[PDB]
């Protein structure tokens, strides 16, 4: 409640704010007279997304601190960020990072 | 399939404990300490019959001995336990680190009384 | 009530469906993705799933939308259900997504795994040649 | 009086952004040998009422061919965006107290980029396309380190309840515990806000800058709360406000003082710097964060 | 060179055993609070269980009211076959009173922030 | 099953049939995939929270990853496909027939 | 591309069908399935060109698709019981989804189309391995719901199946084409014993995967992908092409070859179930499938068609690379039918 | 000299003084006179619950002491 | 040895980024598993009380269990204390 | 098909995620975590056909708890009930159901 009316507020201050700018200069008459598709950045927009899914899974980790399992927990996060390390230096030592 | 029984009202009917959750973290260790038997024989009864309406005496022992707890601050230290409140009341977690000295100056008093 | 809102989040979430399912420009189809997916996010945190909303949120909407808004733009009744207790001092939602590590061993080695491959074969598959 | 609330954390935003204006040019200018705005106003005061009345009076050059729908929505999202990002925040008390604020924040500037894209795409021109799309690898590109290094840093915090942070720091600030991470934080928030020296980009126009600003003033006071937890008694939050606005101040004016100092990058070289020297070390800090409380048997408290 | 080095490693060992120091007590100071709320539990369980079993009473009552001239209705009627207490669920207990509080009921801990 | 589940069903069979439609720009495909995603993530969370599961509030994170992953694939597929004809139009995958 | 990552891809395919097999949950089995799509692809276009990206696109669509339906036929049945254990589904609506699912992931009628198409854009080893090993995960799956299934759907999706095998097979001249109608029919046998016996499944599955492998590895060896290249091999390997000849004829059911075990077996079993009228369709529409077998018997080895004067410069060369278990295969798909009752084992 | 900056950033720390005070003493107005009470893990919401019934008046922030026990 | 010290010589030079976050990559996975200090911490997530400690009903066989909080036979936390 | 190289091996690979009633962190409870306990324990080792056609009162409470449908019924049918009575103007509401009562703690 308190969420959903902080939002409305900001957007209709927003559109008050971007209409009133449109529009008051507008009551004044004045004058009134490819194809590339370069790879690269589909692949940095790509190595993002596989990055932000490996991202996801750690967000839990403030949390999986406190299991009385510590040895397990430390094992698998390190695994996890291993693996992400993993995952970029492949995609350093084939040339995915260059331009 | 069946009619589910439920007490009546009157059996529900008991002596509340009318103070704020401020006024019970204040006294919630001396609470724990002293009026833990009935407190137990409640819980066990709780988790073994699994039955709210198998456990409404216990409850009603449970107000008992705290209504007892309360009326004996009341009786010996009625203003060192207001002061120690005061000061839980006032923070919006209710940290037990924030007035340490009220709490000094309540667990005196209550020890030479109680 | 206030007139099932929850009843309402979903109506939209049909009606936003309906309208990036007809396919209109493709730009138009991803906004229309991602209005429902906010309105879905919505309806996640007004159940109770704060962290499960956000991950929708976060993750689905500024990473996922955002890489196919980027290609193509390359290109040319409620309320009944609930509960009764409480939870304690800790939200039940979090220890068990937090669970993963010291209960989902098995699950966090099949998805790293599964993701590392995903790394070799999408630089694979645009290798080229 | 939430409404009242509401405004009172808006309206002070915007007067703030009009004025960082000015100070900016002030502190650009003698950093220069030469004087700010010093004409317009008793000490240049009247310069950001001066421009925002000149912007808000001249024409608004709409494309003529353009998508409207995107042209209008795109400067809405951005302010909308600017202006949510600031709820979360504790000055100490927060407006809307959230139990994952860090999260939230997060996933704001996440959204932030839909109005750059939208922006570029229709601006009908495939030099604006081709800004657009630099504009948004570099955005996402910097998020990734700003997510792990911000889940590093709350490895210690507990949680991800910005108030805790206020507790965490109330003895010794986070800047101590780990630096590198902050260095590295300072960086991807420049980078991220499209700052020098990683600058590479009527109306509609005023309401992108101001977005930005504010932006800027939001990350500025974030990194205080992160590095530099203020001190706070329950009963006079006055001095924990005043000191979290100081040191917001600060940041900002040391933005001002980078733009200053530096020239700026190439699309290539800043993408090289991310990817092969932040990512590397920010993962191994990561590591090193996991394992410290473990290793100290120092664990934050809340789960 | 190793100065500047020794100077990083010095006020990062520092900050470490500053927040060891000060996480330890904040482990016993979030004991202490969770020993408050043990001892404070059993009260509350017996509170809730006399609440919702006077809800339960009261919808039972009116159930009885209403249900007068309805033919195959029975007054009180489980629909498990088991004996067993059931945990009712939050529409047996505020299903005939007002709106108000069923919102409160239902979406208090959610929306308040 | 009360209404928002079936809310949410019937937004994944309209997603599945918009799918199925195939006017043209496979890009289109790929983001009526994505809405069935989307409505299976959030019809598993409801009825993972409702019934108070603690465990599987692990796997619509997973489900999510996964089928990200999966995106991420198609879209490097729809690249190549426009690589070779400048367009990502269905009807240009015709050199294959039965 | 480079064989270490080649390697890894196979074996990661080979962990997703594992993974599948091994698990008792249904989200595992979805992550094997997922694994296994993932790993496919850059398998399906080891060889780059135009066709093999659009087949590796069309078998990418339709399998993310029938991921799609299976989770959400997961999802129902979790809805319905808070189950996550593979075993009897217990709602009507998520087993359909399931079997439609199922069927789709196999290649049944009526989703058949994209399989002609996705063998004839990939390579011969793609083929092969997309029309063996592909098979496992979906069909385990399958018989260990077996006894959910609506006898109704799944038989009405065999008899499909055997249908459209049987007659887009007589239209082909791409050998690759002929073996995909050629698994469509076969697929079709296997599903129509599903909710009788699981072990007659398993066998004809085996029994199956020889022949294909014997025949494909045949092609590979022969390298001929339509009937006009094949008809040369004579002139140059008669020896191929007579095994290729006994391996088309076991393929069609003759006794006493071995493909004659399976569909005898499944006849049999079906009869247990005082089931007539299906087998009998099902062997005359065989009968087709051994049509256009006996069609390429005719133009590969039993007639010696015209050849080119560069074949003699092919004399002078004999093959660098072999396949080891190649004659195994022949034999094991020519030469087992004594050793029927061996079925007992529960292969 | 360098001063002549200040007047401005002077401004600029005032509208940023406003929000934080402001939400401050609304959190008095409107608690009576104490810090809003903060509500995580749903037992500090049971707390404000049952404060909120046994005010009498509607209202969690209105405590009932030790003069309530009788 | 010397093979090996060259290596490092020449990478501290014009790659110490990579140096720096390989070691203390290395060191986070090295170090806890002989640091002293983490069985104290999987104590100290044990102490930590988020349920109720139900009661065991009382058999007369039961010396070790304590009838009291106050009561000397029980865990203790003097450790959690001097730590 | 299957190979339960789980029970051959003794692992737990993926068992501890397949029922509501196995060990869940910090002891949580599930909401039908006394249904399905009695579920599963009357169809133990039994067999899948007997279980089905045997232990069906144990599985149709495990289902009436999870989706509550005839609960559901109920309560429509009462309020239905009170709405027609109300708009006849034969029946009040008391005052607790009006948010005039003395709440308890
Ligand atoms: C034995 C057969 C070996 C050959 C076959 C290998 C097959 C592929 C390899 C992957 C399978 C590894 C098996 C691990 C299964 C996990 C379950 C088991 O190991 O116990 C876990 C032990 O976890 C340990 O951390 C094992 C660590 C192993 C994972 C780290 C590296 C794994 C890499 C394997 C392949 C990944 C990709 C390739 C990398 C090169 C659980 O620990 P615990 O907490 O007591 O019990 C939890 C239940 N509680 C909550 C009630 C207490
Ligand atoms: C056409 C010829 C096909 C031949 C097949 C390939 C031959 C090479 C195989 C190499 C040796 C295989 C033996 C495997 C060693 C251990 C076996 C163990 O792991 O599995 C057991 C069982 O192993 C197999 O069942 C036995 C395989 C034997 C196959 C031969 C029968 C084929 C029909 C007769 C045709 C003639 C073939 C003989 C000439 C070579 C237990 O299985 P179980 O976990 O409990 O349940 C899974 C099966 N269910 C689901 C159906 C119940
Ligand atoms: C814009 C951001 C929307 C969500 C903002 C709030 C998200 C959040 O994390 O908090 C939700 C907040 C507090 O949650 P906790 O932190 O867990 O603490 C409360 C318990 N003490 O409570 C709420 O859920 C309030 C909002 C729930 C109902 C409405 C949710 C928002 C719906 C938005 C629909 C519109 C989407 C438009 C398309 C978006 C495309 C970018
Ligand atoms: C809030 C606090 C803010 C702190 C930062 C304030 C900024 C001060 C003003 C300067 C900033 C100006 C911004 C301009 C951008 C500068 C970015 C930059 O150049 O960094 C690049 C730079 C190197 O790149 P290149 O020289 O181009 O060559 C690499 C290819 N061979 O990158 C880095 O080095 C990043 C490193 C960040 C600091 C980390 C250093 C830590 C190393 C040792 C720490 C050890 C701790 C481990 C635990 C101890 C256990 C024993
Ligand atoms: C066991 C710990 C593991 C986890 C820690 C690691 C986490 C994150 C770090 C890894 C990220 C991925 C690394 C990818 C490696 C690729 C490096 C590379 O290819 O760069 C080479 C050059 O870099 C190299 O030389 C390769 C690595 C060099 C060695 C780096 C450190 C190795 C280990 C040193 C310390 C080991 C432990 C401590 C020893 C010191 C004493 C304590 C070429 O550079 P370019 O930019 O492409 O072009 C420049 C030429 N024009």
């Amino acid at each position: 409640m308190n969420i959903m009316l902080t939002l409305l507020t900001n957007v209709t201050l927003a559109s008050l704010l971007v209409l009133i700018a449109f529009w008051l200069p507008q009551l004044n008459a004045y004058s009134e007279k490819r194809l590339p598709f370069s790879m690269k950045f589909f692949l940095v927009a790509i190595t993002f997304l596989l990055f932000d899914l490996e991202i996801a899974l750690l967000l839990p980790l403030p949390w999986a601190s406190q299991t009385n399992n510590l040895k397990t927990m430390l094992t698998m996060a390190l695994f996890l960020l291993i693996l992400l390390a993993a995952s970029l230096a492949y995609e350093w030592t084939q040339k995915g990072l260059e331009w | 399939p069946g009619i589910v029984e439920l007490p009546t009202l009157e059996d529900l009917k008991v002596q509340e404990v009318k103070v704020s959750s401020s006024v019970l973290k204040a006294a919630a260790h001396h609470y724990g300490a002293q009026c833990d038997k009935p407190n137990k024989e409640f819980m066990l009864c709780r988790w073994e019959e699994k039955d709210p309406r198998r456990c409404l005496e216990e409850g009603k022992l449970v107000n008992q001995c705290a209504l007892d707890f309360f009326r004996q601050i009341k009786r010996h230290c009625a203003e060192p336990f207001t002061e120690y409140w005061t000061c839980i009341d006032y923070s919006g977690l209710q940290l037990f680190r924030h007035c340490r000295k009220q709490q000094a100056k309540f667990d005196e008093c209550v020890l030479d009384k109680l | 009530m206030t007139m099932y809102i929850a009843f309402i989040l979903s109506t939209i979430f049909v009606i936003g469906f309906v309208g990036f399912s007809s396919k209109p420009s493709p730009i138009y189809g991803g906004l229309g993705l991602i209005v429902s997916g906010g309105v879905g996010c919505g309806i996640v945190l007004n159940f109770g799933g704060s962290f499960l909303g956000l991950m929708v949120f976060l993750i689905y909407l500024g990473g996922m939308l955002v890489v196919f808004g980027y290609t193509t733009a390359m290109a040319t009744g409620d309320w009944v259900i609930y509960d009764t207790g409480d939870s304690g001092f800790f939200s039940e939602e979090a220890m068990g997504i937090a669970a993963l590590y010291s209960y989902g061993t098995w699950l966090v080695i099949v998805t790293g795994w599964s993701l590392l491959i995903g790394v070799v074969v999408i630089m694979e598959i645009t290798r080229g040649n | 009086m939430f409404m009242i609330n509401i405004l009172s954390l808006i309206i002070p935003i915007l007067l703030a952004v009009a004025f960082l204006t000015l100070v900016e040019r002030k502190v650009l200018g003698y950093m220069q040998l030469r004087k700010g705005p010093n004409v317009v106003g008793p000490y240049g005061l009247l310069q950001p009422i001066a421009d925002a009345l000149k912007l808000f009076t001249k024409e608004p050059l709409r494309p003529a061919t353009s998508s409207i729908s995107m042209f209008i929505i795109a400067p809405i999202l951005a302010l909308s965006l600017a202006l949510t990002m600031w709820v979360p925040l504790p000055m100490p008390y927060p407006l809307i107290n959230m139990n994952l604020g860090v999260l939230f924040m997060l996933a704001m500037s996440s959204l932030a980029v839909y109005s750059i894209l939208w922006s570029g795409w229709a601006s009908n021109s495939k030099y604006a396309l081709i800004g657009a799309l630099r504009a948004v690898a570099q955005t996402i590109s910097y998020e990734v380190t700003l997510a792990i290094i911000l889940l590093s840093v709350l490895l210690m915090n507990g949680s991800y309840t910005l108030s805790t942070l206020i507790t965490t720091q109330e003895h010794i600030w986070m800047i101590f515990t780990s630096w590198p991470l902050a260095m590295m934080w300072f960086i991807s928030t420049l980078a991220e806000t499209n700052r020098a020296p990683f600058d590479l980009t009527a109306g509609p126009f005023a309401m992108f800058f101001m977005a930005e600003y504010a932006n800027i003033i939001m990350m500025n006071a974030f990194t205080a709360i992160l590095f530099l937890g203020a001190s706070h008694d329950p009963h006079t939050p006055e001095l924990y406000t005043i000191n979290f606005v100081l040191k917001t101040l600060a940041l900002t004016i040391t933005f001002l003082w980078i733009r200053a100092s530096y020239p700026r990058f190439r699309y290539d070289q800043l993408m090289h710097l991310l990817w092969k020297s932040f990512l590397p070390l920010t993962l191994a800090l990561c590591m090193w964060h996991i394992s410290l409380p473990i290793m100290t048997a120092s664990i934050p408290p809340q789960s | 060179g190793y100065s500047m080095f020794a100077v990083g490693i010095g006020t990062l060992l520092f900050g470490y055993w500053s927040m060891m120091k000060w996480n330890r007590e904040r482990r016993r100071l979030q004991i202490e609070d969770f020993e408050a709320r043990i001892a404070l539990m059993p009260l509350f369980q017996a509170e809730k269980d006399r609440r919702v079993l006077q809800m339960l009473r009261e919808n039972l009552e009116e159930e009885a009211i209403i249900m007068k001239d309805v033919p195959d209705w029975k007054v009180g009627e489980s629909v498990f076959h088991t004996t067993r207490w059931v945990t009712p669920m939050m529409g047996e207990l505020y299903g005939l009173r007002t709106n108000e509080e069923i919102l409160s009921a239902t979406y208090g801990f959610i929306w308040y922030t | 099953m009360p209404l928002v589940y079936m809310n949410i069903i019937m937004a994944f069979a309209i997603a599945l049939a918009g799918l199925l439609m195939y006017r043209s720009h496979l890009m289109s495909s790929l983001l009526c995939l994505e809405g069935m995603m989307l409505s299976l993530f959030i019809m598993s969370t409801l009825i993972i929270l409702n019934t108070h599961f603690t465990l599987a509030n692990m796997m619509p994170i997973i489900l999510l990853v996964f089928a990200a992953c999966e995106a991420a694939l198609g879209l490097s597929l729809l690249v190549m496909v426009s690589n070779t004809y400048g367009t990502d139009y269905v009807q240009n995958l015709n050199l294959l027939q039965c | 591309m480079n064989p270490i990552i080649y390697t890894t891809l196979i074996m990661t395919v080979m962990s997703g069908t594992m993974l599948v097999m091994i698990s008792s949950h249904w989200l595992l089995i979805w992550i094997g399935f997922e694994m296994n799509l993932l790993a496919m692809i850059p398998v399906l276009m080891k060889n780059f060109n135009p066709r093999a990206t659009e087949a590796a696109t069309k078998y990418f669509l339709t399998q993310a698709t029938a991921s799609m339906m299976l989770m959400m036929a997961i999802i129902i049945n979790l809805l319905y019981s808070g189950q996550w254990t593979i075993t009897k589904m217990f709602n009507p609506v998520a087993m359909t989804m399931m079997t439609m699912a199922l069927a789709m992931k196999l290649g049944l009628s009526p989703f058949h189309f994209w399989v002609p198409e996705v063998t004839q854009g990939i390579s011969l080893q793609a083929g092969l391995l997309l029309l063996t090993w592909q098979k496992l995960a979906p069909l385990s799956v399958l018989c260990q719901i077996s006894q959910s299934i609506n006898p109704n759907l799944m038989l009405t999706m065999a008899m499909l199946s055997i249908l459209i095998g049987g007659w887009g097979g007589l239209n082909q001249t791409q050998l690759r084409k002929i073996m995909a109608y050629s698994s469509i029919a076969h697929m079709g046998w296997m599903t129509a014993v599903l909710p009788y016996n699981t072990t007659m499944t398993i066998l004809n599955l085996l029994i199956y995967i020889t022949m294909t492998l014997a025949m494909f590895m045949l092609l590979i060896h022969s390298s001929a992908t339509t009937t006009l290249s094949l008809s040369h091999t004579w002139n140059k390997m008669p020896v191929i092409t007579s095994l290729m000849m006994v391996t088309l004829l076991s393929m069609g059911g003759l006794p006493p070859l071995s493909g004659f075990m399976p569909k005898w077996m499944i006849i049999q079993e079906m009869t247990k179930n005082e089931s007539i009228i299906m087998p009998t369709l099902m062997a005359m529409t065989a009968l087709l499938n051994l049509y256009f077998y006996m069609r390429l018997a005719y133009s590969s080895s039993l007639t010696m068609f015209p050849s080119t004067n560069n074949m003699k410069m092919k004399w002078q060369f004999e093959h660098t690379k072999q396949m080891k278990l190649l004659p195994t295969m022949i034999v094991l798909s020519t030469l087992v039918l004594p050793m029927t009752p061996a079925l007992s084992s529960l292969n | 000299m360098w001063f002549e900056i200040l007047p401005g950033i002077a401004v600029m720390a005032a509208c940023l003084f406003i929000p934080g005070m402001a939400t401050a003493h609304i959190h008095k107005f409107t608690n009576g006179g104490k810090e809003k009470r903060v509500a995580h893990f749903s037992y500090q919401w049971n707390l404000m619950e049952r404060d909120r019934r046994i005010s009498g008046v509607n209202r969690y922030h209105v405590t009932k002491g030790l003069e309530n026990i009788d | 040895a010397g093979r090996i010290a060259s290596f490092l010589k020449n990478a501290w030079a014009k790659e110490p980024v990579l140096v720096a976050s390989f070691a203390i990559g290395g060191l986070a996975i090295i170090l806890p598993s002989l640091s002293p200090y983490t069985n104290y911490a999987i104590r100290i997530n044990r102490a930590t009380p988020y349920n109720y400690p139900v009661p065991l009903r009382d058999d007369g066989n039961m010396p070790d269990v304590p009838s009291h909080p106050q009561d000397p036979q029980g865990p203790s936390l003097e450790w959690l204390k001097n730590l | 098909p299957f190979f339960d190289v789980q029970k051959r091996l003794g692992l737990d690979l993926d068992r501890w995620m397949t029922i509501q009633s196995a060990e869940q962190p910090h002891k949580i409870p599930g909401r039908c975590h006394a249904f399905e306990k009695e579920w599963i324990e009357c169809a133990h080792g039994i067999g899948g056909i007997r279980a089905e056609k045997e232990c069906k009162i144990e599985f149709d409470d495990f289902v009436e708890c999870l989706l509550r449908q005839k609960t559901m019924k109920r309560l429509s049918a009462i309020k239905r009930q009170r709405d027609k009575l109300i708009k006849e103007g034969k029946y009040t509401p008391p005052p607790h159901h009006l948010g005039k009562e003395d709440p308890r703690p």
